[PDB]
């Protein structure tokens, strides 16, 4: 939703629940095209 | 004793701030390296 | 010897099909160091070949450009790599490899 | 007095390390932004 200092306010997509995380906690989403993609070496961005 | 307590408090707070900075620094390096890999791949494509 | 790894992951400790504990697979993947390994794989240069082998294997692609007279094969390799117009970030030229 | 001197030394060293980390953090941000600017052009070119 928004950001503040070292933190971000976010809403979980499964239930709409609001929560605040550190900017270090959250990770960037896998785009639709890379869903179930083969070799890990081919990923647009390395995210656990 | 007051000065000892003050210095230890300041040291602990500074160390906590340093620890926080260190984590973000580490992730920033990873993101930079991965973006360089992406950029090299775009150059290859072009 | 040259090893080939094939890593296997535990889904759950109840020996059950379909069910998967996220934290188990997460921590196994982490301690296996795969997130770090894949980074250096893409960042570095995994293929490597000696210059004489590179020339003898691919010379057909630059046979008109590469001179017949005897010299350091790395010059012929550079000429071929230039003919292919490869981006200099995709390779690195050593003294042998 | 020994403990005071030790704590001040540790605090100064920690502060110097923190200052250095702050510099690297600042450069990392600049590099990230510039690489994003580079990447933006490549998508358009492709």
């Amino acid at each position: 939703k928004e950001e503040k200092g070292d933190e971000v306010t976010v809403e979980l997509q499964e239930n709409g629940k609001k929560v605040t995380l550190s900017k270090d906690d959250i990770q960037k989403m896998n785009p639709p095209k890379f869903s179930k993609v083969e070799d890990m070496a081919e990923l647009t961005c390395l995210n656990e | 004793q007051r000065e000892i307590e003050s210095l230890t408090q300041q040291f602990e707070e500074k160390a906590a701030s340093y620890d926080k900075l260190e984590k973000t620094k580490n992730r920033l390096q990873q993101e930079l390296d991965d973006l360089v890999v992406d950029l090299d791949n775009q150059r290859q494509l072009v | 010897t040259n090893p080939n790894f094939v890593r296997c992951i535990i889904p759950n400790h109840e020996k059950r099909a379909g069910k998967l504990d996220a934290h188990l697979v997460l921590e196994q993947l982490r301690c296996n160091g795969v997130l770090e390994g894949i980074r250096i794989c893409r960042q570095g240069f995994p293929n490597r070949i000696v210059f004489q082998e590179f020339r003898q294997r691919y010379e057909i692609l630059a046979a008109n450009a590469i001179p017949k007279g005897f010299m350091d094969g790395k010059q012929a390799c550079i000429l071929m790599i230039k003919a292919l117009e490869l981006d200099p970030n995709l390779y690195r030229i050593g003294q042998s490899k």
